[PDB]
């Protein structure tokens, strides 16, 4: 569907994450929408390196590959599906056209207001041959939070993986060893994920002590 | 204290009255602390303060 | 060692005055960095500033040479087990000196992945605020242990000593219950 | 539900017909800027912050007032530049005049003022002229200050004051530039639901003098939670710095309380911090009461409970939660074989625990808040709805206003809370209610579908009343409920602390039930004999043939009798007190538990209507609840309560279940004959008023400086014939003591005294020792 | 603004939000304290750190605090030339090589 | 005999509360308990290393030197050091109550009757 993902559903106004301190303003109802797919004519090079890529796959394996095409401050994201992931980056990678040798990292964002897309794993790609750059966009939902690893198409994704896992539970079947890298091998739970508490102390003071900021209000 | 990023100012206020005024106008600092041991220096502090009360010396 | 084991006269009262001379005079530092801390520590040592005038030019790469242990950065997790093995493997009598607020108390980090002050893992002789603390204070958190180290007492001494803070220290009032002017 | 179309901006939605312009551009995630609006109030269109372009409209129209019409196009300020500009000279000419008062106004942070002039303002100030000026702070009572600068007029606390309460002791005076919220000259505002309007108000006009200066919003852990005080069960939010509750606000939930809630749960937090909270358990030793430790407690505690085995009665209280009330029943039924269960720290009867068993137990979510709403007519026994379950009060004055509710009372003088019902009064003296049910059975007006009859606690304290009013609403067709005083009650019935109940509501006589229960709890069989109601348990001890006592969190000054219960608590040998605060039991018993209070537990109510009021533990503390010191208590006694968390509590009792099976038969008590009082002499009515001397309301001087006060009520044919004029103190007594209260002559039955119930002065049980409908000499 | 008492908020600017302009006591207070807020969306933005393309994946929900901030450091990435650089090789050459890294450990672990 | 418990932490309300959990007598099919109470680390070692005691109860808070610390040292240094007890002041901390080999880690606050059981269960 071209509706947009909505990570979370703002309600009233202010930015009140419940009930709210004045009464009568929390009616309002705002989702929180990311970009959707941007319509066609995607700006600068986004066209020549997507229709690039459409031809190099087939309509039938572009369609069922390339979920949605988002362009955002001029920034091109791939939203890609699952399980077609390798076979994305390899034509990204191997194609002259594309050649996107360059791959930086992976992120992991958690959205847990995402219904069946919880856990997002972003790919900055570079081509420096082309001086190009995207990035590839794959979604899992937090029951089933597996996603095919890239390391036989990029090694250096290897670490980064590893540490998206750790931290977000995404579990890159098919990685030599999702072993977790920044925290212990004993540690219970993910941390960047929103579920998780973040686990801070009050500040002690004379008399007093402050609650660590994920307990005290916001907006 | 709200700008502080490390949560390391802890503000009460209070009421100036004519038996007992601190500062001009209603509110004022009754209780001030800063946790060094939190503080990093930052300067967000200073640059929230609106009455200049608060300043950063160069004793460190 | 024998050198506790003197009468507590005046034998044992100039050996503590020299002894802690010495161990001021001489508190080298273990080669132990963490984080930006640790820079600020090596823009100590560097010539802009002269640790080395204090008789600490050698930071002791192995823990047994070191006498003094700059924390000097954030303690996570996976970092205090090892910062405990370090300490423990230096060879008393030992020091630790808190450098910033990582150190000290978790300064900003008030997080799940930081131990908030390496008081939890190891004796603190001295806190250091600053993020980091330029290398001017840390020079004077140093002074300030050695001072502490001066006035270090030995043998009968140090048993005295240690059951007079116990004392004093079971009655001062948590800083939670310090309520002053906090209505 | 005919619903019309329409294009905000762009967009198109269809929406109820008669939706207001604003509400549709908030469904459909615009926001409007506004500060006039109100969703609960009749829309005013005053401050004109809402302005927004109308197709074939000239000028800008007020979104909050303007009623969507079919096929209409609209263009907010995100694409109206005419809209736009119309809304920021609003709220440029709002700001000229404001104090820059942000760093000093408590509002700062939580201010739409603020918000709305970052998102909707201009970059700085065009107004170099004079502000204007008035001089600030001004109380308007002793709860509520008032900064008349920062005011921005929008009359959402007048129009409050006057639609949703019938309070309008504020008004909006003077005029022009110089117009002002303000009281009369220095009647104070004088509301129990006042600190709404410190919550409606869209700017830090109106302030509370309680949470002045105490923090700022990012200086607040900010919890979901319920009400203590009362069945109506709101939703609130308590806001707590420093580990200290700073306030309640009002919440939001639709189906209970909307966004209102009065002063009582508002304000009445402040009971569990006023330096007589338990802190360690405590001991009775050489007759002192000591600090002592858990283990200890727990040892002896187990010893005197042994030792006493199924000569104990648990009283329960009403301040519990369902999870507590649940695990005290369970304590007494196994850990102490026991059917002496109570809930009812207050007048009660037989009848009472009859007409409980036979409607209310197990009947979870009939008459709801959005039924009152609607119902044609509605009837009140025993039962007050501003001074119990103002909330109540509140649905029923909107169905008032909106529904043509027409409301009775069966009750001896209008109360003001009835009046601002327009209610009809059947004046009928206490213990006289019967005849006044009997005699509504032909009542057109309860005949219509969907007629309700509300019944008061107090109308347990009448002999045959809950009768009458079971055999009126069966046949007249209305639904009846029972809407008790405390927000444990309702909860507790459902936790069967009753003495013929079982959880569920399945009776204790019924051998099936029994045998579910037992099975539920992994039990051979529960106690068959039948229970002691509170008033026969406290009779018992003080005749020396009780072993021991379990009082969990009861006043004995509530009781009818209380010189009868401090001689009950007394005279027992062996008394084990869970008690939030020290009070007359803690004072007289043997072994002292201290248990969390509500900020501090988790757990749930059960508000009159059924529906469950959860709420996670807000502060966090080494303190525990009822639950976990009962379920310790007996597993030292070496029975497994199994109840370690109200998690666990609540599992079990949906395990349990409904009863389902044959419900139990109707009380059907005769309606007996009332006394007759001579001259010199009146039936005594009365009930507690909202911001009576509760011991929850104290440590809050400020919300008992707002309270009504104190006043014997007489008709002038009754005063006249004691000799008495109006304002003079009118003494009523009995062999106890007597009750001293100025004359307030009130149209109202003839031989017929009113005061009230607990209120500072008054405490009628404590001073004379009779219920509501006890005759009492008079006198000037 | 510096003064005779310390680096503090410009005497001007405190006059302008304290007793003149009531829109410029709203705006320091708010952006103070909430701070802007932006609106919602992602972009992976890139700087020529001295050690690599130190990237920023940047995710913003439309309110004051950011929703996700992921710094692809690279010293974290160049750690993994760790193996390569050093296996086969001296230790002490792998000491050079670890130091020809220049690897900064904050970033890696962040 | 009496069983000594050392309860070590420098806030005196997180030693009151401690020895509140525990009466004179926890579990009376247990025998009498005896508190010697230490706020600072190094009295808390003399005494341990005295010996004689049945448990040691070290607040992970502890401000000069944290609980944990302490606990990992009294392992490393005592001899048949006795079993030791830990209140962590958060709930992440957990790990490093695994870290410092403590027999049990009751977080703080100090729930009584999860400290008594606690106990109980080391002392038994
Ligand atoms: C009336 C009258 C005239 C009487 C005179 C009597 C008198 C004074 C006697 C003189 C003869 C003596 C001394 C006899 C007494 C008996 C005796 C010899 C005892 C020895 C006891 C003993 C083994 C040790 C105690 C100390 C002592 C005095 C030992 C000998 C002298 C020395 C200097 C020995 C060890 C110290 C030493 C050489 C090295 C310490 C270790 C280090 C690393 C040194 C410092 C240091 C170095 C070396 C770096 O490389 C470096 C590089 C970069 C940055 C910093 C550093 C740094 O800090
Ligand atoms: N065991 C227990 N006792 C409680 C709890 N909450 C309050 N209490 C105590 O219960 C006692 C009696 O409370 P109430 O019967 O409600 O008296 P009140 O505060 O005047 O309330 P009203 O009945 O409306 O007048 C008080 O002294 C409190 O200390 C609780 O959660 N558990
Ligand atoms: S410098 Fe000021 S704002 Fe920054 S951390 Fe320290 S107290 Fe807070
Ligand atoms: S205290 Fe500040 S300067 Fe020191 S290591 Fe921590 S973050 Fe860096
Ligand atoms: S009411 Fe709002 S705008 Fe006015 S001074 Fe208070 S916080 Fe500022
Ligand atoms: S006091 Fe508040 S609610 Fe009343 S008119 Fe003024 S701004 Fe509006
Ligand atoms: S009406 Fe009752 S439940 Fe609602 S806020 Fe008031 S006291 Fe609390
Ligand atoms: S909100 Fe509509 S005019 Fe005020």
């Amino acid at each position: 569907g071209d509706e947009p993902e909505i990570i979370a559903v703002r309600r009233g106004m202010f930015g009140n994450r419940d009930t709210g301190d004045t009464s009568g303003y929390g009616r309002l109802v705002r989702p929180v929408a990311l970009p959707g797919s941007t319509p066609r004519p995607y700006g600068g090079y986004f066209d020549a390196v997507m229709d690039r890529l459409a031809e190099v796959l087939g309509e039938e394996r572009y369609a069922m590959s390339i979920e949605r095409v988002v362009v955002y401050r001029d920034q091109l994201t791939i939203e890609v599906s699952r399980v077609q992931l390798p076979a994305v980056a390899s034509v990204l990678r191997d194609d002259p056209d594309l050649r996107f040798e360059l791959c930086l990292g992976v992120s992991g964002v958690h959205y847990p207001e995402d219904t069946g897309r919880e856990l997002h794993a972003v790919y900055p790609l570079m081509s420096i041959t082309h001086n190009r750059r995207i990035q590839l966009e794959v979604a899992a939902p937090d029951a089933d939070p597996h996603i095919p690893s890239l390391y036989a198409v990029y090694p250096t994704t290897d670490w980064h993986e590893r540490e998206t896992y750790d931290f977000f539970g995404i579990i890159f079947d098919g990685h030599p060893s999702l072993t977790r890298i920044e925290m212990p091998d004993d540690w219970e739970g993910h941390p960047q994920r929103k579920d998780y508490p973040l686990g801070g102390i009050p500040v002690e003071y004379h008399g007093a002590q402050i609650p660590p900021p994920d307990q005290r209000r916001s907006y | 204290a709200w700008a502080c990023p490390a949560d390391a100012i802890y503000v009460e206020g209070a009421d100036n009255t004519a038996d007992e005024r601190y500062s001009p106008g209603e509110r004022y600092g009754r209780v001030y602390q800063i946790n060094y041991l939190r503080c990093i220096g930052c300067g967000l502090c200073i640059e929230a303060c609106p009455t200049r009360a608060l300043t950063m010396t160069t004793e460190y | 060692g024998l050198e506790e084991r003197l009468p507590g006269g005046i034998l044992l009262s100039t050996v503590e005055t020299v002894a802690g001379y010495v161990r001021k005079g001489s508190l080298w530092p273990a080669t132990f960095g963490l984080a930006c801390c640790a820079i600020e520590m090596m823009s100590t040592a560097g010539p802009r500033f002269d640790i080395a005038r204090f008789g600490m030019e050698r930071f002791s790469a192995t823990p047994r040479q070191a006498d003094l242990m700059i924390v000097a950065g954030r303690v996570s997790q996976k970092m205090a087990p090892v910062l405990r093995q370090i300490y423990d493997q230096m060879v008393e009598p030992k020091w630790v000196l808190a450098m910033g607020v990582c150190a000290s108390s978790g300064g900003m980090f008030n997080n799940y992945a930081v131990v908030q002050g390496v008081d939890h893992v190891v004796p603190v002789d001295i806190y250091l605020p600053g993020c980091p603390p330029r290398p001017e204070m840390l020079l004077h958190a140093i002074l300030k242990l050695h001072d502490k180290i001066q006035q270090m007492p030995l043998g009968v001494n140090r048993e005295e000593a240690i059951r007079e803070a116990e004392q004093a220290a079971l009655a001062v009032p948590p800083t939670i219950e310090l309520k002053g002017l906090l209505r | 539900v005919e619903m019309v179309s329409l294009t905000i901006d762009d967009h198109e939605i269809s929406v109820p017909k008669g939706t207001l312009l604003i509400r549709a551009a908030e469904l459909m995630g615009i926001q409007i800027p506004r500060f006039c609006d109100h969703p609960l109030l009749d829309p005013v269109g005053a401050c004109r912050q809402c302005l927004v372009e109308v197709e074939g409209q000239r000028k800008p129209m007020a979104s909050c007032t303007t009623t969507v019409m079919p096929d209409m196009v609209v263009r907010t300020q995100f694409t109206s530049e005419a809209a736009d500009k119309a809304q920021r000279g609003v709220m440029e000419l709002l700001l000229i005049n404001h104090p820059l008062d942000c760093p000093i106004c408590d509002k700062g942070g939580e201010c739409p003022l603020q918000n709305q002039a970052m998102s909707n303002g201009r970059p700085e100030t065009r107004f170099e002229d004079v502000k204007r000026t008035f001089p600030k702070p001004i109380s308007i009572s002793s709860q509520v200050l008032l900064d008349r600068e920062r005011c921005v007029l929008c009359a959402r606390c007048t129009r409050f004051s006057s639609q949703i309460a019938g309070d309008p002791f504020i008004d909006l005076m003077e005029r022009g530039a110089l117009q002002q919220v303000g009281i009369g000259q220095d009647k104070p505002f004088q509301s129990y639901f006042s600190g709404n309007t410190v919550q409606i108000c869209p700017v830090g006009a109106l302030t509370g003098t309680a949470y002045r200066f105490r923090a700022r919003p990012f200086d607040l852990v900010s919890s979901p939670s319920v009400c203590e005080h009362c069945a109506s069960g709101c939703a609130q939010r308590t806001d707590h710095r420093r580990g200290k509750v700073l306030r309640r606000l009002a919440g939001d939930e639709p189906e209970v309380n909307e966004e209102w809630n009065c002063d009582k749960g508002r304000w009445a937090f402040t009971y569990a911090t006023v330096g007589d909270r338990i802190t360690t358990p405590m001991l009775r030793d050489g007759g002192v009461l000591r600090p002592a430790s858990w283990s200890e407690a727990l040892t002896v505690a187990a010893a005197g409970l042994l030792t006493a085995a199924g000569s104990t009665g648990v009283l329960v209280g009403g301040r519990c939660t369902v999870e507590d009330a649940y695990a005290y029943a369970k304590f007494a039924r196994m850990v102490l074989n026991t059917n002496d269960v109570d809930f009812r720290a207050r007048p009660h009867s037989a009848e009472e625990a009859e007409f409980l068993a036979a409607h209310v137990a197990g009947q979870t979510m009939g008459l709801r808040y959005a039924e009152l709403e609607n119902a044609p007519t509605v009837l009140l026994a025993g039962f007050e709805p501003e001074e119990e379950s103002p909330i109540v009060f509140l649905r029923l004055r909107k169905g008032v206003r909106k529904n043509g509710v027409q409301v009775v009372a069966v009750a001896p003088w209008a109360s003001r809370g009835l009046t601002k019902l327009a209610g009809t009064v059947v004046p009928t003296v206490p213990g006289d209610e019967p005849a006044a049910l009997d005699g509504m059975h032909d009542d057109d007006r309860l005949r219509r579908p969907g007629a309700v009859i509300l019944v008061g606690e107090r109308l347990a304290t009448s002999p045959g009343a809950l009768s009458a009013a079971v055999r009126l609403a069966a046949a007249t067709g209305a639904r009846l409920a029972w809407i008790p005083r405390r927000a444990g009650e309702r909860g507790a019935i459902e936790a069967g602390a009753l003495p013929n109940l079982l959880p569920g509501g399945r009776p204790v006589d019924d051998a099936d039930a029994r045998a579910e229960v037992a099975r539920a709890w992994y039990i051979s069989a529960l106690p068959e004999a039948p229970g002691r109601d509170t008033a026969a348990i406290l009779s018992t001890a003080a005749s020396g043939h009780l072993a021991a006592l379990l009082v969990g969190g009861v006043e004995l000054g509530d009781l009818p009798d209380p010189e009868l219960a401090v001689a009950a608590v007394r005279t027992t040998p062996f008394v084990v007190s869970l008690e939030l605060r020290e009070s007359a039991v803690t004072e007289l018993a043997d072994v002292v538990f201290p248990v969390a209070p509500v900020v501090e537990k988790a757990g749930s109510f059960l508000n009159w209507e059924g529906r469950p009021r959860p709420f996670a533990p807000s502060l966090k503390t080494n303190a525990i609840p009822d639950l976990r010191v009962l379920h310790y208590l007996a597993d030292e006694i070496g029975v497994d309560l199994a109840l370690p968390t109200a998690e666990a509590a609540d599992a079990e009792l949906a395990q349990l279940g409904t009863w389902g099976g044959a419900r139990p038969p109707a009380p059907t008590a005769p309606p007996t004959a009332r006394p007759e009082a001579g001259s010199g002499q009146a039936v005594l009515a009365s009930w507690r008023m909202l911001l009576d001397a509760g011991r929850l309301q104290d440590g809050e001087p400020h919300l008992a400086g707002t309270a009504v006060r104190p006043v014997a009520r007489m008709s002038a044919a009754t005063a006249a014939g004691i000799g008495a004029s109006d304002g003079a103190p009118v003494t009523v007594s009995t062999e106890r003591g007597a009750v001293t209260l100025p004359l307030a002559v009130t149209d109202m039955p003839d031989g017929v005294v009113w005061l009230p119930m607990n209120s500072p002065g008054s405490a009628v049980h404590q001073r004379l020792g009779v219920t509501a409908g006890a005759v009492v000499s008079i006198g000037a | 603004k510096l003064g005779p008492d310390g680096l503090g908020n410009s005497p001007e600017h405190i006059a302008k939000i304290m007793g003149r302009s009531m829109e410029g006591l709203i705006h320091h207070f708010k952006l103070v304290t909430e701070g802007i807020r932006v609106p919602p969306g992602q972009v992976y933005v890139a700087v020529e750190s001295p050690r690599g393309e130190l990237g920023v994946h940047m995710v913003s929900d439309g309110g004051t605090r950011p929703y996700r901030v992921h710094y692809r450091d690279p010293s974290f990435t160049n750690l993994q030339a760790v193996a390569a650089t050093c296996e086969g090789g001296m230790v002490a050459d792998a000491i050079a090589a670890v130091a020809s890294i220049d690897p900064v450990m904050g970033g890696v672990d962040r | 005999a009496p069983l000594r418990i050392l309860v070590y932490s420098d806030n005196p309300r997180t030693r009151e509360q401690v020895r509140l959990a525990l009466g004179k007598r926890i579990h009376p099919e247990l025998p009498e308990i005896e508190y010697v109470d230490v706020a600072t680390a190094p009295m808390a070692i003399s005494q341990m290393d005295a010996g004689g005691f049945d448990l040691a109860i070290l607040d992970g808070e502890a401000t000069p030197a944290g609980g944990m610390g302490v606990a990992k040292q009294v392992k490393d240094e005592i001899d048949d050091c006795p079993p030791i007890l830990v209140l962590t002041g958060r709930a992440d901390d957990a790990w490093l109550a695994k870290w410092s080999r403590a027999e049990a880690a009751v977080p703080h606050p100090i729930d009584p009757i999860r400290l008594s059981d606690a106990v109980v269960s080391l002392l038994r």
